[PDB]
RNA sequence: ACAAUCUUCUCAUGAGGUGUUGAACGAAAAUUUAAAUUUAGUUUGAAAUCGAUUGGUGAAAUUUUACCACUUUGU
């Protein structure tokens, strides 16, 4: 009825958002999923919350994966309670983070043509913020 | 700390003298014939 | 029937992914077999009988008298000790002495096991004294598992009376 | 003058060092170190097409690492005949540790054993065949907290070539190349004088020049000079750096 | 059921492939093409789940669907990219005359109306390769031997071999010997 | 199935070698184009309890990409 949700601790490198799917769906089905990443990059930060339909599939979870030494890490397996699940907690979810690549995106537009205009745009105060930092020296 | 306050022997630092009188025993027999040598044990397998 | 804690407590085993993983520390860590060690001698001889240093050796402890000697010595990182000795007084002391030396010690199911690692057929306790450096992250792991899925489970489990 | 037909160096670096110790304002354990010199660089184009984990071997004459900095070698397998090349050339004092690459790949695999085996020396060095190797095995806590191992050539394993690696090695500037338009070089520290100084910044502009920035110094935008919290005075600016984005745009 | 290392595992080798076929294709555009040989013996070792769709792809073009299917190819710039890219699923060797006559003989099929059909007649072969001038088992085999025109049009007519029971990459003549293991 | 291909060097004299846990603290500068990449540094258990950034691009047959990254998703 309650609809549970359990939060996964120390998730070795490869224990990804469809490493879980598929693994914990053998416990029990799994609708949504969403495990934290980077807003720069996207890289895991080793921790994510899967929720369950029923309490009661998410607590027996948690008893047989919490402490698991997997790939060398003691994998933490805690139910949160629904008190501390916030609404907005679980959005972009089993989303494949779109890593912009900012490096390039970056040259892309420092590559880009610029105009004589661009180019005075460009300019814009620079002189003058050098004149600036003169003054202020 | 541990139980034993006995002095540690020499033995647990040095190569293994047990090891040492069957290494002696062994190159007197291979010099007697007795046991077969390596290089000679692989030429009567083949 | 009502059993003493002491006994209660072999029925307690350590988990099957738990178990898994320390035998695979300790299938690296195997003394050399009577062929090997003899293969190993003989080599040397002809090094001797025609004319001419090493590293301490690598392995698991093993023997009873042994282990509890390593263990009162505090030479041990990690003590497993067989669940089903014929006679349970055998080992019945041996958590009591891995607590009050500070040893890891877990209760691993089939003594047989055991005995495989070190090339018998049976071993009363399997003891890992010391590794080698590469090694030392996977014994570490390992003896943080132990602490968590056999001595921070059970535990309270372990001073209560079994059985009835 | 190879930048812009022009030489506006020794005057300014000589002011900074006036201006650095103007801003001046019981402890134990002491050291002889000094706020480096950054010599800021800002190029017209990007001057990268992806991170490069190696530094730029910048031959100088006024060293930014002290000799009295540890220094670690990396060599390939056995490191038993490059521990006794060491021994032999005298370099114990300086190369205090030299490991194999299939040890350091084994006998340093947590983070916080890497950790320990990076604020365990000041300066990172490996053989050149190596180097590709230590962007694994080594990781994010050596290439971000500043140790960048140096690729050094000790390909034939000869003592007099160890010392003059070495002594190259410790007598030059690196700086890691990033894809970006700008980036800061070690010129070295206020202990060197101004003359010492002037002479890193037009050694380092004359490397830059040519082996980092493709089109060479006229590709060049703005230079500064820095220091940890000082000011970037500005060094030089290229007085058709306007016209010329507009041209190459 | 699947224990969750397993997942990981083939995870780790899904990433280990994606890094591998990147350093094949970017700055690395170069194959050994080996000479001497104008034919090549081409056996998928194995495949694991979740495979990289560009080496599906390649397997698909090769006719690699499957596991343990040897083919025989013509040495080619563009085979040898091909064979470069799935370098770690295939297992090359240079076949010899002898190999390929046991093999067509042994377990020598062709796809016939669509369906893989032995070789145990010359009248379906001469039938179906009726205008390359291939009327018996020995005249494809001197066919496939000499690399012919119609060589490639063989091929397509022959089936897959199925050597199911090694070493990964190429392994030269030492592939002709495991087709004796294998026939 | 906790196993798998991360370079223990090449070419040509120079040019290359494309690969890094996360979190937290913390400078002051530069160009790009506040947001963005560089960027003094540091602290740590392969540590972790919302904060997913959410653009471009292709490639199978719009959901599918767990980096497809502009050089930009099945030969």
């Amino acid at each position: 009825k309650k609809k549970g949700v359990l939060y996964v601790g120390r998730l070795p490198h490869g224990f990804y958002e469809k490493q879980m799917r598929m693994y914990f769906s053998q416990f029990g089905p799994v609708l949504r999923l969403r495990m934290s990443r980077n807003r720069k990059t996207g890289s895991s930060k080793h921790y994510a919350f899967i929720e369950f339909e029923s309490l009661d599939v998410a607590n027996v979870v948690a008893e047989t994966m919490h402490n698991y030494l997997l790939y060398g890490k003691l994998l933490q397996c805690k139910v949160i309670p629904e008190d501390q699940v916030h609404e907005n907690m679980f959005k972009g979810a089993d989303v494949p983070f779109k890593r912009i690549p900012h490096a390039t995106i970056a040259r892309l537009q420092h590559e880009k043509p610029l105009s004589k205009e661009k180019a005075d745009k460009l300019i814009t105060r620079h002189n003058r913020k050098l004149k600036l930092k003169k003054r202020k020296l | 700390t541990p139980l034993s306050s006995a002095p540690e022997p020499k033995r647990r630092f040095a190569p293994s003298k047990h090891e040492q009188k069957r290494i002696l025993q062994l190159a007197y027999a291979i010099r007697k014939g007795r046991i077969l040598t390596s290089e000679q044990r692989a030429e009567r397998e083949r | 029937l009502k059993v003493p804690p002491a006994i209660a407590q072999f029925q307690k085993t350590l988990d099957k992914n738990t178990a898994t993983q320390v035998f695979k520390l300790l299938n690296k860590y195997r003394p050399e077999t009577a062929a090997e060690k003899k293969q190993r001698l003989v080599a040397e001889a002809e090094a001797v009988a025609n004319g001419k240093v090493s590293k301490k050796p690598y392995n698991v402890k093993y023997g009873l008298n042994h282990v509890v000697a390593l263990i009162e010595a505090k030479k041990a990182k990690l003590v497993l000790i067989a669940s089903d000795v014929d006679p349970i007084e055998l080992v019945v002391f041996l958590p009591a002495l891995c607590k009050k030396m500070g040893v890891p010690y877990a209760i691993v199911k089939n003594k047989a096991r055991l005995g495989t690692v070190i090339h018998q057929k049976t071993a009363a306790v399997l003891a890992v004294t010391e590794v080698r450096e590469e090694d030392k992250n996977e014994l570490a792991s390992i003896v943080s598992a132990v602490d968590a899925n056999f001595s921070a489970k059970y535990d309270e489990s372990r001073r209560k009376w079994g059985g009835g | 003058e190879l930048l812009g037909s022009d030489a506006p160096l020794e005057k300014v670096c000589s002011a900074l060092l006036e201006y650095e110790s103007k801003r001046k304002s019981l402890l134990e354990d002491e050291q002889d170190d000094i706020e480096p010199v950054w010599l800021q660089l800002a190029t017209l184009k990007f001057i990268g097409n992806n991170r490069k984990l190696i530094p730029y071997k910048i031959a100088i004459k006024n060293p930014v690492i002290p000799s009295s900095s540890e220094a670690c070698l990396i060599v390939k397998d056995p490191q038993r005949v490059y521990k006794d090349l060491v021994n032999e050339a005298g370099l114990s004092k300086v190369v205090t540790r030299v490991i194999g690459l299939s040890k350091l790949k084994a006998k340093w695999n947590s983070y916080e054993q890497k950790r320990q085996l990076r604020d365990q020396f000041d300066i990172f060095l490996a053989d050149d065949r190596v180097i590709p190797m230590l962007p694994r095995i080594l990781g994010k806590t050596f290439y971000q907290k500043s140790k960048v191992p140096v690729p050094v050539k000790i390909s034939k394993g000869t003592a007099e070539q160890l010392k003059r690696e070495v002594v190259s090695a410790y007598g030059a500037t690196y700086f890691n190349s990033a894809p970006c338009s700008s980036f800061m070089i070690k010129c070295g520290h206020v202990s060197n004088t101004s003359t010492e100084l002037a002479e890193n910044v037009e050694s380092i502009l004359q490397f830059v020049s040519k082996h980092i920035v493709p089109d060479g110094a006229k590709g060049i935008a703005s230079i500064h000079l820095k220091t940890s919290q000082s000011i970037a005075i500005p060094l030089w600016n290229n007085p058709n750096l306007k016209e010329l984005i507009a041209s190459s745009r | 059921f699947k224990r969750a290392e397993t997942f990981i595992n083939n995870y780790r080798q899904r990433e280990r492939e994606r890094i591998r076929l990147n350093r094949s294709a970017k700055n690395k555009g170069d194959i050994f093409v080996p000479d001497e040989t104008k034919l090549l013996f081409v056996i998928r070792i194995a495949g694991v789940k979740n495979m990289p769709p560009k080496i599906r792809k390649v397997l698909r073009l090769l006719r690699l669907s499957r596991i343990n299917n040897a083919v025989f190819v013509r040495n080619n710039k563009a085979v040898a990219q091909m064979l470069r890219i799935v370098e770690p699923y295939v297992m090359y060797g240079i076949p010899n005359l002898h190999s390929v006559r046991e093999l067509i003989y042994k377990r020598g099929f062709g796809k016939i109306n669509g369906q893989r059909i032995a070789l145990s007649d010359n009248a379906l072969i001469e039938e179906a390769l009726g205008k390359y001038d291939v009327i018996s088992i020995e005249d494809i085999i001197h066919e496939i031997y000499n690399v012919g025109s119609h060589f490639k049009e063989v091929t397509k007519f022959l089936w897959p071999f199925t050597l199911t029971p090694r070493k990964a990459g190429y392994c030269g003549e030492e592939i002709n010997e495991l087709i004796k293991k294998q026939v």
